[PDB]
């Protein structure tokens, strides 16, 4: 089962919150039920 | 094929370093400890 | 040792005695929800 609900009054601040982060770049697609917490920069070129 | 319990445990992971995840299974004569953490290794892993 | 769908499974057996010629089975003993990427072991 998947449950979703609203938390506007619990996760909204006038100055803005930045505690919640997501990931945008990765080399390969993710296996089901897998967790990765790496921090290495995305190698788009040759020089590290 | 063993006598006197020389073989102790096992390590599983990707690169076996302080960077990414690692599983340790140790059997130090008292209980079967399974521990999955972010763990550091040396080049000569041994136990007394 | 097997690892599928984010689950780690361990079967084991012990017996008294090159490997001997005989037949025996193994019983399930560990299942864990580890869910990581495993490639090399020690
Ligand atoms: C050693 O054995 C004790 C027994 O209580 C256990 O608590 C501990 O985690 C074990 N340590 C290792 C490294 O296996
Ligand atoms: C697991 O790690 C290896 C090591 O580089 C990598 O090649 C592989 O793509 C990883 N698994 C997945 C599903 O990305």
């Amino acid at each position: 089962c998947v449950i979703a609900w609203n938390s506007n009054k619990l996760d909204s601040k006038v100055s803005g919150n930045y505690n919640y982060l997501y990931r945008l770049f990765r080399k390969s697609n993710l296996k089901p039920f897998e967790r990765d917490i790496s921090t290495e920069i995305y190698q788009a070129g040759n020089k590290p | 094929i063993e006598k006197s319990n020389i073989i102790r445990g096992w390590i599983f992971g990707t690169t076996l370093d302080s960077k990414t995840q690692s599983l340790l299974i140790v059997n130090n004569a008292t209980n079967v400890v399974i521990k999955v953490c972010e763990f550091q290794f040396c080049n000569d892993p041994f136990l007394d | 040792f097997k690892n599928i769908d984010g689950y780690f499974k361990i079967y084991s057996k012990h017996t008294p005695i090159d490997l001997p010629q005989g037949f025996s089975a193994l019983e399930p003993l560990v299942d864990l929800p580890i869910g990581i990427n495993i490639t090399r072991f020690q």
